[PDB]
RNA sequence: GGUUGCGGCCAUAUCUACCAGAAAGCACCGUUUCCCGUCCGAUCAACUGUAGUUAAGCUGGUAAGAGCCUGACCGAGUAGUGUAGUGGGUGACCAUACGCGAAACUCAGGUGCUGCAAUCU
RNA sequence: GAGAACAGAAAUCUCCAGUAGAACAAAAGGGUAAAAGCCCCCUUGAUUUUGAUUUUCAGUGUGAAUACAAACCAUGAAAGU
RNA sequence: AAAUAUGUAAGAAGUCCUUGUUACUUAAUUGAACGUGGACAUUUGAAUGAAGAGCUUUUAGUGGGCCAUUUUUGGUAAGC
């Protein structure tokens, strides 16, 4: 009947990209993983031991353990109707660090800059983000580009 | 038979909810020679504030 | 070949065309448990070309391996050898005279003098108690070929007896006996220095002396025998012990002009 | 014209086919520790086949690699055997050649009538000094085509040497 | 700028064909007594840089080249697609409205960048 | 592909090309080239104590795996496994 | 290589500085983890909403399902 592995439904999940089989380059076994840090799971199936399970592929979950050769991350899967902590030890040649969390370290890194510029400056400066605001007012010359008049185009002789 | 209709509005009526992340979590899953060594560090830093 | 079997072809590393890299080798030298996070994990790599001798001491990072220390064999005349600089006693002698410069760069020559009277053993350098630890790196050898009486050997030796830790086993110096898993410390205390060299130059004294005037030119212009190569490597490891310092060399210009004559010869675009 | 550009003897390597495991092979091995002077090693089978009679993993022929000097005598004496009278078909394109003689106590060897009579193949190779690069094991590398050996240095070389005569069809 | 050792990214770095390489370096090369391993000192091992060479390797150059990379008023706002309608159509299927929006192709350009240490007329 | 007496489409030997088109006990899929394949050397981590975790899942069992710890061992020049 | 759908983050349990603990770790007075003591504590660092947030016990009925859009699989096809 059906099945049900560890394995299943991975024929294109675990595959290497193409021209990138063989080894695995050395800047990954050189990253340094420390506890907190924000991980992506991304397996590669050159390295069957310490492998994720296919649900963990793509999630993203935060380190809690850091042995040799290998890290624990947390995560958070949705089974029923709640969501668990399951707790998962893998080597580090499936995990790369998550860049979302960097970008605000930098945005942070830059706002106590500026607010510390505008105290001693003695102005006040609006940190919090804006979305993409409506357009503003403008003129539109008409010296070089004079309006080119369009029409629908017909059908016969296109074909 | 196996028809997930219904299911997922039954979840989502008691809404699906996160598991309270607390501050100090547990230290069973982790290294033992970290556990060991992290048990004798706070003993020490407790026996140092109470002195001053 | 086509035009499908170029587009499917997959490279492999750079330093793998060239063949001159071990990548299932540097996986396991070179990477760490995570749990020492930052920690260097420091390498001696020992090279051996038709006419010198590399010795280097090497951590890594992502932008490339970085360097402590160096130690080639084109520099020991200023201890004393000046020929025989691809031998086993210049690789011993490079292996001490990398250890003692790392050593007093770090501050440490003065805690682990390792061995100064030298018979040939296998004995490794003891932690001192209350104390620091020892200098501990990692043996590399390339793509050498290990095999027992190998000259990268030589430098390991040679090393550990200059005081850093490079653990090791005995079963691949010369002088050790298969069959009753033995080591032989005169055979290897002769190797150290130039024993295995001054037996052929004495061999060839009375066997062939055409080709050891031819073979062993140097040694007689400058009036050496046989004798002699037992005093030059101890009155050299002395030196090496009293300087192992880099004192570079005097450079004739200043990396411009070494640049300028080679601008108008390299064909440019 | 220029040194280590010339076409040197590499090696030679003589084979002899027996067929069948046994006494008949001893006696094939046992000319070449006397011709040579280095023991043989023989060869291990590779497949099953009945129109011959062998199956895999049996030791049913020999060969040697000898290389020095003494190659090149060997040629030659082995030369004479065939008049030094060579064809252009058995020379390869890669710059190298041999021949199949059918009896072998032509060279200058004692006869026994007990041996046995077996022949031989000889094969040569020769390859201009610069060659290591491509068997060492650090920074391999293919040799140049301006460095290559080819049919029409190898015939031009045997052609000089040795008075041969070759029949060029 | 050149070279070597260790390397990072791993084809802009590969493959094919021709040319040049001053200095040092690397390499080729020379020798089997010892350690050592070979059917064979060919590879590996050891000794000498001594006898000779840049011929090759290596690097740099060149090409209607193949390949690879990069970017487009290219293809194309095409194909496909989410949502809506008591919209059309016998149906296949289609059109419209609010939105997202490719690719192969075509064109143009490029053909290794770089880190640590040492050293070079 | 080019070559070597018997030698043949096919016995053994030699050179060039060869990104894997081979092999990895066995189904298919994934993976793998100084290897995870082919030969050789030494061996018994196919061991002890009990726990944590992942998968099927009620977050129970069974089964199989993952990563450490405390011991003892192997292997290797060592890193390490 | 889309569209739709999907994981994480968007700060006080935070950022910076200083120096304390350890039997772990380091060549080491190196780091790891936890801290003390100071600085930022205004827009507490995107939008919209919040009709209160979190937690616990216990127990009922149910465990025969069907129709439609759209996708889709066997089936000639069905109110299969």
């Amino acid at each position: 009947g059906k099945s049900h592995g560890y394995r299943s439904r991975t024929r294109y999940m675990f595959q290497r990209d193409f021209r990138k089989h063989g080894a695995v380059h050395l800047s990954t076994y050189l990253k340094v993983y420390k506890v907190g840090d924000i991980v992506d799971i991304k397996a590669n199936g050159s390295i069957q031991k310490g492998m994720p399970h296919k649900f963990y592929q793509g999630k993203t979950g935060v380190v809690y353990n850091v042995t040799k050769s290998s890290v624990g991350v947390i995560i958070n899967k949705m089974v029923g109707n709640r969501y668990l902590e399951k707790r998962l030890n893998l080597r580090v040649e499936h995990i790369k660090h998550s860049k979302c969390r960097q970008e605000f370290l930098e945005r942070v890194k830059a706002n106590a800059a500026k607010r510390a510029e505008a105290k001693a400056q003695g102005v006040a400066v609006q940190l919090k983000r804006q979305p993409a605001q409506p357009r503003e007012s403008r003129i539109v010359s008409t010296e070089g580009n004079v309006p080119q008049t369009l029409a629908p185009v017909p059908y016969e002789t296109f074909i | 038979n196996h028809t997930a209709h219904n299911q997922t509005r039954k979840a989502h009526r008691n809404g699906i909810k996160k598991p309270k992340t607390y501050k100090y979590p547990s230290l069973k899953g982790v290294d033992p020679k970290f556990r060991r060594n992290h048990k004798h560090a706070l003993h020490g830093t407790a026996k140092a504030l109470a002195a001053a | 070949k086509s035009s499908a079997y170029s587009s499917r072809f997959q490279t492999p590393f750079r330093r793998r065309r060239e063949g001159k890299t071990d990548y299932y080798q540097r996986k396991r030298l070179v990477t760490q448990h995570k749990a020492k996070y930052n920690t260097p994990k420091y390498r001696l790599v020992v090279r051996f070309t038709n006419k010198d001798i590399i010795c280097q001491i090497i951590s890594s990072t992502i932008t490339g391996d970085v360097v402590l220390a160096a130690a080639y064999s084109h520099e020991l005349p200023r201890y004393g050898i000046t020929h025989g600089l691809t031998n086993w006693a210049a690789a011993y002698a490079t292996g001490l005279l990398i250890a003692r410069r790392t050593l007093q760069k770090l501050g440490l020559d003065e805690t682990y003098k390792g061995v100064e009277e030298v018979e040939g053993e296998y004995e490794l350098t003891e932690a001192v108690e209350d104390g620091p630890r020892p200098f501990k790196v990692f043996l590399d050898i390339g793509l050498q070929r290990t095999t027992t009486g190998a000259r990268v050997f030589g430098a390991l030796k040679g090393a550990s007896d200059g005081g850093l830790y490079v653990p090791h086993s005995e079963n691949r110096f010369p002088g050790w006996d298969f069959e009753t898993e033995e080591i032989d410390p005169e055979l290897l205390r002769s190797y150290i220095f130039g024993g295995h060299v001054s037996q052929y130059m004495e061999e060839l004294a009375d066997d062939d002396e055409e080709r050891f005037s031819e073979l062993f030119k140097g040694y007689l212009a400058d009036d050496i025998d046989a004798d002699s190569l037992e005093d030059i490597y101890t009155s050299a490891h002395e030196a090496i012990r009293a300087d192992p310092a880099f004192k570079p060399t005097e450079k004739k210009f200043t990396k411009e002009q070494y640049a300028a004559e080679s601008k108008k010869y390299r064909q440019t675009k | 014209q220029n040194p280590m550009r010339d076409l040197k003897i590499e090696k030679l390597v003589l084979n002899i086919s027996v067929g069948e495991s046994g006494d008949r092979l001893t006696r094939a091995s046992k000319v070449l520790e006397q011709l040579s002077g280095q023991t043989p090693v023989q060869s291990k089978a590779r497949y099953t086949v009945r129109t011959f009679g062998i199956r895999r993993n049996e030791k049913i022929a020999v060969h040697v690699t000898v290389r020095g000097p003494k190659a090149e005598e060997i040629l030659e004496r082995g030369l004479k055997v065939k008049e030094y009278q060579l064809r252009d078909r058995n020379f390869s394109a890669t710059g190298n050649f041999g021949f199949g003689i059918d009896e072998h106590i032509d060279l200058g060897i004692k006869y026994d009538p007990s041996i046995g009579i077996f022949g031989m193949d000889f094969y040569v190779v020769m390859n201009r000094p610069g060659a290591r690069v491509t068997r060492r094991k650090r920074c391999k590398g293919t040799v140049g085509n301006s460095h290559k050996t080819t049919k029409e240095d190898t015939v031009s070389w045997f052609k000089q040497k040795y008075d041969a005569d070759v029949l060029d069809k």
